[PDB]
């Protein structure tokens, strides 16, 4: 149904240690396709999935001169930040910046955004009717002072809603087997005796595409939401997210209790039992 | 400034099985700042060819990456990750335990 | 970024219109910028939002849809006299494109014609000697073939601005000959009443 | 700086030799262009820099030509192997301060010759030409010229001096000049200017006129073998004082 | 494809 492209960037001082180390990185969904490190010694935009590398010469040099821009900007970012918060040149500071473009299951802008971030917290926020921003604090203002001035929300507004969807709509066809599949999650119980009086019932789903799953219990019709060890949506390495929730039952009551699994791929939700 | 502690788990890519070939994972994630040293345990000592995924970061702007290896698990043979950051006092152990 | 074919000639006082067309619609910013002779380009006016922008006698016009530009030039005065560069960019960051450029001429206005030929004696040497045309309202033009020897120049519009007082002036010379200065600029169709003295 | 800044602001050029051109921006400027303009056109591309890195290379007419930003301030055009097809007036000019878009800032320019022989180059013989007698009693007013003769290549910039200042009003200057000998490629030019005062003006013999022309022809590192002087970058001038 | 990017904080 719904897709995204998103890029994320990371650029991270390191005062008397060379220049800033600068990360960008490029997803479709929960699949990336490009990247771009600082201290590499390509010094290029490399491509980071199978679909991406039919694109020719030109795409590379044009990805690579403008993440170097990137690169560049936010490394004065750190420097102005600096000077607007007032703190040392020997401290080391982090500034993150997300943007990208959704899309629905008509292939048509959803929503856009782009956001920054300066040592963890929020900085400065592009609104959802992309013609106004969200100053945190007193520093936040002053960019969106220059910004407003600038124009920029008319500069971006026409890339998230024109060039970013144009682009997504071009990789989702180019990676037809990769973006638009739809792996099922491949789901298995297990049985751990805690004690003589306890007993632990985990509900795997190993191996599914996209990461977007729900795994709740029940404790015979009602959910029984509390009492659940639910983890992160883990990446299995090779492309494929896992994840698993456990709940604790007392020893010969394990039929009683069930898991109820949604998904994509899933035509039916699953809803399995012990054994 | 914020500083956020890693969540750390350790697993294998497929289910596990005694003497086949496998990739052992460890999925440091939801830190802040980025500066992270991460390592692949063997019976005590790390793993020289130890590969990680790029630098990303969740909607709350903490950051999460991938270390992984080749390996094949055997009966005896115990593997963990072991993680270093700003935020805690000594390396943080994880163990490797099979269903989780 | 194609730009409209030059040159082009205006009255005094009058509106001189200046137009450029571009491919690309994608286009954020737009510039109007003025090159005399022998200068670098200034910036007269910048445009972005459709319709009209006014800046005292200038005013552009930017039609994002028909995807062109366009500077009207109100009462133009000789000072005017310039190639107009129409410009845009993608955005910051990207190229900066520039048209080819309309060679504009606001002709003078001579209210009070006068035309004559004198002759000039350098301070050097007595022998060198040039003839001055000057005086001369714009609708007469000057021409050169004359001979190898004999050089003619162009109309020079000459502004005293203390006197209130515009003068085309033409300068003409030969190397050696037994030069006619009275049928110097005897080519060009000179005014009937010149005076020589 | 304040305002960009080129050099060398004209250049001869030895056919076959380099040449680097420089431009030195506006402070903080993000991005740097460059562009050739030939005789009676608009500002041609070559290329352009965001901070350090050349962005486009397609707009170099040729492998010869060559461009770097090293420290993201001060560009510099290269030009290796000069023809008589590279001469052109080369401009650069910078935008963005501190990334937000602005206007493009141009700087002064470089006025490019590449000749084939440097023995072609030529100073201005200039010369005063005093007010006529029957000019001064039929207008009232009293027009000199100036006559700057038999330079190469076109590098000249004619200048009037009315008692060792400068003045603009009643000033008219040839926009271009003309050929010696049209027939020729490498023809001497010749440019004629025509200052207009009052006739008591002129009359008064207090005031001092002169007609000042700065040439720009070859450098001191450029070599000489000929007889006569070496065409150097030089004012020549020429002067006439009042009388009645 | 990123967007052509120089604007400061």
């Amino acid at each position: 149904g719904s897709h995204s492209m998103r890029y994320f960037f990371t650029s991270v001082s390191r005062p008397g240690r060379g220049e800033p180390r600068f990360i960008a990185v490029g997803y479709v969904d929960d699949t990336q396709f490009v990247r771009f490190d600082s201290d590499a010694a390509s010094q290029r935009m490399e491509p980071r999935a199978p679909w991406i590398e039919q694109e020719g010469p030109e795409y590379w040099d044009g990805e690579t001169r403008k993440v170097k821009a990137h690169s560049q900007t936010h490394r004065v970012d750190l420097g102005t930040l600096r000077g607007y918060y007032n703190q040392s040149e020997a401290g080391s500071h982090t500034v993150q910046r997300m943007y990208g473009c959704d899309v629905g299951s008509d292939w048509r802008f959803l929503r856009g955004y782009h956001q920054y971030a300066y040592d963890g917290k929020d900085y400065i926020a592009l609104k959802e009717d992309l013609r106004s921003w969200t100053a945190a604090d007193m520093a936040a203002q002053t960019t969106k002072h220059k910004w407003e001035a600038a124009h920029v929300a008319e500069q971006l507004r026409a890339y998230l809603e024109g060039t970013c969807v144009e682009w997504l709509r071009r990789y989702l066809e180019n990676g037809k087997e990769t973006l638009q599949r739809t792996d099922a999650p491949k789901t298995h119980m297990t049985h751990h005796a805690v004690s003589d009086h306890e007993a632990t019932l985990r509900c795997w789903a190993l191996s599914f595409y996209p990461a977007e799953i729900t795994l709740t219990w029940q404790r015979d019709g009602e959910d029984q939401t509390q009492d659940t060890e639910l983890v992160e949506t883990r990446p299995a390495g090779d492309g494929t997210f896992q994840k698993w929730a456990a709940v604790v039952v007392p020893s010969g009551q394990e039929q009683r209790y069930t898991c109820h699994v949604q998904h994509e791929g899933l035509p039916k939700p699953l809803t399995l039992r012990w054994e | 400034m914020i500083q956020r502690t890693p969540k750390i788990q350790v697993y294998s890519r497929h289910p596990a099985e005694n003497g086949k070939s496998n990739f052992l994972n460890c999925y440091v994630s939801g830190f802040h700042p980025s500066d992270i040293e991460v390592d692949l345990l063997k019976n005590g000592e790390r793993i020289e060819k130890v590969e990680h995924s790029d630098l990303s970061f969740s909607k709350d702007w903490s950051f999460y990456l991938l270390y992984y290896t080749e390996f094949t698990p055997t009966e005896k043979d115990e593997y963990a990750c072991r993680v270093n950051h700003v935020t805690l006092s000594q390396p943080k152990i994880v163990k490797w335990d099979r269903d989780m | 970024v194609e730009q409209n074919s030059g040159p082009l000639s205006v009255p005094e006082g009058a509106i001189a219109s200046l137009n450029c067309t571009y491919s690309d619609r994608g286009s954020q910013s737009f510039f109007w910028y003025r090159q005399y002779s022998g200068k670098s380009p200034e910036l007269i006016m910048f445009i972005y939002s459709n319709g009209d922008k006014e800046d005292g006698r200038f005013t552009a016009q930017l039609n994002k849809a028909s995807q062109y530009v366009s500077l009207l030039i109100r009462d133009s005065q000789p000072s005017d006299s310039a190639t107009y560069l129409c410009a845009l960019t993608r955005g910051p960051g990207n190229q900066f494109y520039f048209g080819t450029g309309t060679s504009l001429t606001v002709i003078p206005n001579i209210q009070n014609p006068d035309p004559a030929v004198y002759q000039l004696r350098d301070s050097k040497s007595s022998d060198k000697s040039v003839c001055l045309f000057t005086d001369f309202d714009s609708q007469t033009n000057v021409s050169q073939s004359k001979d190898s020897d004999v050089y003619i120049t162009d109309k020079c519009v000459l502004d005293m601005r203390s006197m209130d007082f515009k003068s085309n002036s033409a300068v003409a010379w030969s190397n050696k000959s037994d030069f006619a200065c009275a049928n110097a600029f005897n080519n060009s169709i000179i005014p009937e009443d010149t005076f020589f003295p | 700086g304040a305002g960009v800044s080129q050099s060398p602001r004209y250049k001869v050029t030895k056919r076959g030799q380099d040449v680097a051109l420089r431009c030195d921006p506006i402070s903080g400027h993000v991005s740097l262009y460059w562009y050739r303009q030939a005789l009676g056109q608009g500002p041609e591309f070559l290329t352009y820099f965001n901070y350090e890195a050349q962005q486009d290379k397609s707009g170099l007419p040729n492998d010869r030509f060559s461009a770097e930003r090293p420290e993201g301030s001060i560009s510099t055009l290269t030009i290796q192997r000069t023809e008589q097809r590279d001469s052109a007036m080369y401009r650069c000019a910078s935008s963005s301060p501190g990334g937000v878009s602005t206007e493009a800032f141009f700087g002064q320019g470089t006025r490019l010759t590449v000749v084939e022989d440097l023995n072609k180059v030529f100073p201005p013989e200039v010369a005063v030409f005093e007010p006529s007698e029957a000019e001064i009693s039929h207008t009232q007013k009293a027009t000199l010229v100036c006559l700057a003769t038999g330079f190469y290549p076109d590098h000249v910039e004619l200048s009037w001096w009315v008692n060792g200042k400068e003045v603009h009003s009643g000033v008219c200057t040839d926009p271009q000049p003309l050929k010696e000998q049209p027939a020729l490629n490498d023809s001497r030019y010749a440019l004629s200017s025509r200052l207009r005062v009052s006739a008591t003006f002129w009359q008064d013999p207090r005031n001092h006129f002169r007609c000042q022309v700065q040439f720009y022809g070859l450098s001191e590192n450029d070599e000489w073998t000929q007889d006569r002087a070496k065409p150097v970058t030089q004012i020549v001038s020429a002067e006439a004082w009042g009388r009645a | 494809s990123l967007l052509m990017w120089i604007t400061q904080v």
